[PDB]
């Protein structure tokens, strides 16, 4: 089960400053599983 | 002289680099897995 | 949720409202492994 954090970005058309998009890496998922290894009921992953 | 040597001849085998020895370890166990709800097997108990 | 090597979605030149995204569309994914539940995902993380 997971929650997804939605975010909207408007592309004006001027390709000067690249937007900063939040990306979630595999590394982060492992870091998650290790902070909850002992939990006695599944934790919630917030996926952006 | 030969015989005197052959008497005082005996071999030994030793490890080139000494073993690296450690201390014991405190065997600590931690919880794992998720637990669900288990309902009583007999159901409601008789009155009084 | 899906785990994947790399992804994104750019639809340049489109006139639609969506032209980019941190994610992709479902039909573009090929599922080659399926992790059943939190437990199992956690279990795999621990088999070193």
């Amino acid at each position: 089960r997971a929650k997804f954090d939605l975010q909207f970005i408007t592309e004006e058309g001027g390709y000067s400053k690249p937007p900063n998009v939040k990306k979630l890496m595999f590394s982060d998922f492992l870091s998650f599983l290790d902070s909850h290894k002992s939990d006695y009921r599944p934790p919630l992953l917030t996926v952006p | 002289f030969s015989e005197l040597r052959n008497f005082f001849t005996g071999d030994v085998v030793i490890r080139d680099d000494p073993f690296d020895v450690w201390d014991g370890v405190k065997a600590t166990y931690i919880p794992i897995g998720v637990h669900g709800v288990r309902l009583d097997p007999n159901g409601d108990q008789p009155p009084l | 949720f899906y785990i994947v090597k790399n992804s994104g979605f750019v639809d340049r030149g489109s006139t639609g409202p969506v032209i980019a995204s941190s994610s992709v569309y479902e039909n573009v994914l090929k599922v080659v492994h399926t992790i059943a539940d939190f437990d199992a995902a956690n279990a795999l993380r621990l088999q070193r």
